[PDB]
C-alpha cells in the first residue's frame, strides 16, 4: 500500500538521519587507553574529543589531535592525505547532510504529488548517504590503524562503542530506505503508464 | 565491442559470463585469455602468500647473540672505557666473536664519544647498534625525538658505588645509608623520577591493507550511479523534447 | 573489521545495482535484477559461484567489475593470510611485564606468605606496586 | 619461562665476621673475579651449561 | 605444508649439528675422539662438549660396533661421531643405511 510504504520509508529515514546525527555528535566510537591533555588510562576515543575513563581525571574530555608533529616528519603524501580527511571527518558529515537532503525530498513529495522525480532524487540522496558513510567508517578504522593505542587487538583490547555501531545501524536502515524509496519511484511511474493505457 | 570487453573482464575476474563464444577464433582467444588469467591469478595469490609468510617469518633482533650471528646490521663500542676491555678480555664464546668482529671491520664502528655514536645509530636507519651502559641506554631511550629503544638483558654486571677516602668515619655510615634507601625503595623512586617520570616519551590483516580496494568498489558506484542518471537525464529530455 | 565492511560493501552493492538496473522507466522489466536478485547476484559473485543473470546496462556492468575486482582481491588474501598461519607458528606470552599482570585480572599472581618479596609489596611507592599489591 | 625485567635490584655477597683479616682480601678477589668474567663463566656452567 | 618441506634442511656439518638438540650425538667411551672434545676451545666443539658430559641418558658409547648400532636402531634420532676412514667403510657396507 502507498501509505504504509511511505510511512515506513519517513520512519526509516528519520531513524537513519537521528541515529547518524547521534554517532557524529558522541563520543563513544571506540574504548581504547590514551593520556587525557597529552597519565594514561581507559578512555572512550570518539571523533573530536576523548574524555577519560575511570581515571584520576575522568570526565576531561581532551580533543583528539589529529597531526602529530611532535617529531616533525610528513612521510608521503598519502598519509597527510588521509589525515587530513579523517580530521574533518568529511564523510560522515557528508552523510548525515544526504540524509537530510533525502528526508527533505521525501517531505517535499507529498506537497507535489504529481513531480515522481522527487522520490528517486531522495532515494539516491539515500544511496550517497550510505555510500558516504561507508567511506567514512573505513577511512575511520584506517586512521585508527596508525596510532598503537586505537590498533594492536592482541594487547590493547580496543572495543567499538554504541555510537560506532549507531553510525552502522544507521547505514543499513539508510540503504534499506533508499531500496523503499527506489520502488515507490517504479510504483509510481508503473501506475501513470497504467493509468494511459486506459 | 561493448560485449566483448564485458566478456574479457568476466573472464580475467573467474566469474559467470552470460555469454560464451562459438565460433573457432573466438573460441581460440576465449581460451588463450582463460589460460593467462588463470596463470596471472594464481601468480597474484602466490606471491602475496610469500609476502605474507616472509614479513611472519621476519625476528627482530633481541639479544647479543642473534645480533652476533647476523652481520647486516653494524655494532660496536666506545673507542676506549670499559668497553672494549671486556670484549677483549672475554672469554665467552658469544662476546669473543663480537670483538675480533669490531678489531677487523671498515669502516671502523668505534666511535670518539658517546654523543654522537648514538646520533651514529639515528643516521643510520637501523642498520647499526651501539653498545653502551644500561643506565644511559634507558636514559636516551626516555629522551627526544625518541627513536631508539634498547633491547634484551645486559651483557654483564656493574654498579655504581659512593667513594669514600681509605679509612675515613663516613665509611660504614654511607654504606648502612645506601642499603636502608634501598631496602625502602628510595633509590627505585628516585630512578624513576630521572628515567620515567621527568621521560619525554596483529597476525590478521588488517583494513588498512585493503582499503584501496575498498575505495576503487565506492569510487566504482558512484561512477556507475552518475552514469545511470546521465543516462536518465539524457532519455527524459529527448522524451520531453519530442512530446 | 574486515568482515563488517565486507558486510557493508555487499549491502552497498546490492542496493546501488538494483537502484542502476530498474529505476530508469526506459528500461522498463527488461531484466530480472529485483533486489533480492540483486542480493542473490552480490551473494553469488563474493562467492565466486557464478550467477543466473547478468548485468547488461553500462552502469550495473561497472558495478559488477568493481564488485568482482573487490571480491578477487579479498578472497585471495584471505587464502594467502590463512597459508602464512599455517605455515609459521606465533606463539606469544600474554604477559611479559609486571605492570600488565596489574592491568588484567585473568592471571592471578603471588608471592611468599612470608619473606622479602611480601616486604618489597607491602611497603613500596611505585604506582604499579601498590596496584598489583 | 621468565618473562619481563626485574622489579629491583639484590645483591649476593660473601659474609665476613667484623673486624676480620679477611673482609679485605675477599673484597679483592670477588671484584677481580668480576672483572675477568669468571663470576659470569660460573654462572653459565651450572644455569645454561648444565 | 609445501613451504615448511622446502624449507626443511638436514644437517650438514659440525655446527648444525651443534645448534639442534633433537638427534642425539655420541663418541667413544674411551678414546682419542673422546680427548679431542675434551682439550678443545674452538666455539663449535666445546659447546658440544657441554652436552656430551653432562647428558641424561649418557650418550657415550663402549665400542664402536655399538655405536652404529644404536645409530641404525634410532631411526635418525641419535648420530654417531666416530673417524672418517671408518665411517666411509661402513656406509659402503650392507645394508647401507649410514
Amino acid at each position: 500500500d502507498r501509505g504504509v510504504q511511505m510511512l515506513l520509508t519517513t520512519v526509516g529515514a528519520f531513524a537513519a538521519f537521528s541515529l547518524m546525527t547521534i554517532a557524529v555528535g558522541t563520543d563513544y566510537w571506540l574504548y581504547s587507553r590514551g593520556v587525557c591533555k597529552t597519565e594514561e588510562v581507559m578512555t572512550h576515543s570518539g571523533l573530536w574529543r576523548t574524555c577519560c575513563l575511570e581515571g584520576n581525571f575522568k570526565g576531561l574530555c581532551k580533543q583528539i589531535d589529529h597531526f602529530p608533529e611532535d617529531a616533525d616528519y610528513e612521510a608521503d603524501t598519502a598519509e597527510y592525505f588521509l589525515r587530513a580527511v579523517r580530521a574533518s571527518s568529511i564523510f560522515p558529515i557528508l552523510s548525515v547532510i544526504l540524509l537530510f537532503m533525502g528526508g527533505l525530498c521525501i517531505a517535499a513529495s507529498e506537497f507535489y504529488k504529481t513531480r515522481h522525480n522527487i522520490i528517486l532524487s531522495a532515494g539516491i540522496f539515500f544511496v550517497s548517504a550510505g555510500l558516504s558513510n561507508i567511506i567514512g567508517i573505513i577511512v575511520y578504522i584506517s586512521a585508527n590503524a596508525g596510532d598503537p593505542s586505537k590498533s594492536d587487538s592482541k594487547k590493547n583490547s580496543y572495543s567499538y562503542g554504541w555510537s560506532f555501531y549507531f553510525g552502522a545501524l544507521s547505514f543499513i536502515i539508510a540503504e534499506m530506505v533508499g531500496v523503499l524509496a527506489v520502488h515507490m519511484f517504479i510504483d509510481r511511474h508503473k501506475q501513470l503508464r497504467a493509468t494511459a493505457r486506459a | 565491442i561493448f560485449n566483448s570487453l564485458w566478456f574479457s573482464l568476466g573472464a580475467f575476474m573467474q566469474q559467470g559470463c552470460d555469454i560464451s563464444p562459438r565460433s573457432l577464433s573466438g573460441r581460440i582467444v576465449g581460451g588463450v585469455w582463460w589460460f593467462f588469467t588463470l596463470i596471472i591469478i594464481s601468480s597474484y595469490t602466490a606471491n602475496l602468500a610469500a609476502f605474507l609468510t616472509v614479513e611472519r617469518m621476519v625476528s627482530p633482533i633481541e639479544s647479543a647473540e642473534d645480533l652476533s650471528k647476523q652481520t647486516e646490521i653494524a655494532y660496536g663500542t666506545l673507542d676506549s672505557g670499559s668497553t672494549k676491555e671486556f670484549f677483549r678480555r672475554s672469554k665467552i664464546a658469544v662476546f669473543d666473536k663480537m670483538w675480533t668482529y669490531m678489531r677487523s671491520a671498515e669502516p671502523s664502528v668505534f666511535v670518539r664519544t658517546t654523543a654522537e655514536g648514538v646520533a651514529r645509530v639515528r643516521k643510520s636507519k637501523g642498520k647499526y647498534a651501539y653498545l653502551l651502559e644500561s643506565t644511559m641506554n634507558e636514559y636516551i631511550e626516555q629522551r627526544k625525538p625518541c627513536d631508539t629503544m634498547k633491547v634484551g638483558g645486559n651483557l654483564d654486571s656493574k654498579g655504581y658505588d659512593i667513594a669514600t677516602p681509605k679509612g675515613s668515619s663516613l665509611g660504614t655510615p654511607v654504606n648502612l645509608a645506601v642499603l636502608k634507601l634501598s631496602e625502602q625503595g628510595v633509590l627505585d623512586k628516585l630512578k624513576n623520577k630521572w628515567w620515567y617520570d621527568k621521560g619525554e616519551c596483529t597476525s590478521a590483516l588488517s583494513l588498512s591493507n585493503v582499503a584501496g580496494v575498498f575505495y576503487i568498489l565506492v569510487g566504482g558506484l558512484g561512477l556507475a550511479m552518475l552514469v545511470a542518471l546521465i543516462e536518465f537525464c539524457y532519455k527524459s529530455r529527448a522524451e520531453a523534447k519530442r512530446m | 573489521e574486515i568482515w563488517m565492511c565486507i558486510v557493508f560493501a555487499y549491502i552497498g552493492v546490492s542496493v546501488v545495482l538494483f537502484l542502476v538496473s530498474r529505476f530508469s522507466p526506459y528500461e522498463w522489466s527488461t531484466n530480472e535484477f529485483g533486489i533480492f536478485n540483486s542480493l542473490w547476484f552480490s551473494l553469488g559473485a563474493f562467492m565466486q559461484q557464478g550467477c543466473d543473470i547478468s548485468p547488461r546496462s553500462l552502469s550495473g556492468r561497472i558495478v559488477g567489475g568493481v564488485w568482482w575486482f573487490f571480491t578477487l582481491i579479498i578472497i585471495s588474501s584471505y587464502t594467502a593470510n590463512l597459508a602464512a598461519f599455517l605455515t609459521v607458528e606465533r606463539m606469544v606470552s600474554p604477559i611479559e611485564s609486571a605492570e600488565d599482570l596489574s592491568k588484567q585480572t585473568e592471571i592471578a599472581y603471588g608471592t611468599l606468605d612470608s619473606g622479602s618479596t611480601k616486604e618489597f609489596f607491602r611497603r613500596s611507592k611505585i604506582a604499579v606496586f601498590d596496584k598489583m599489591w
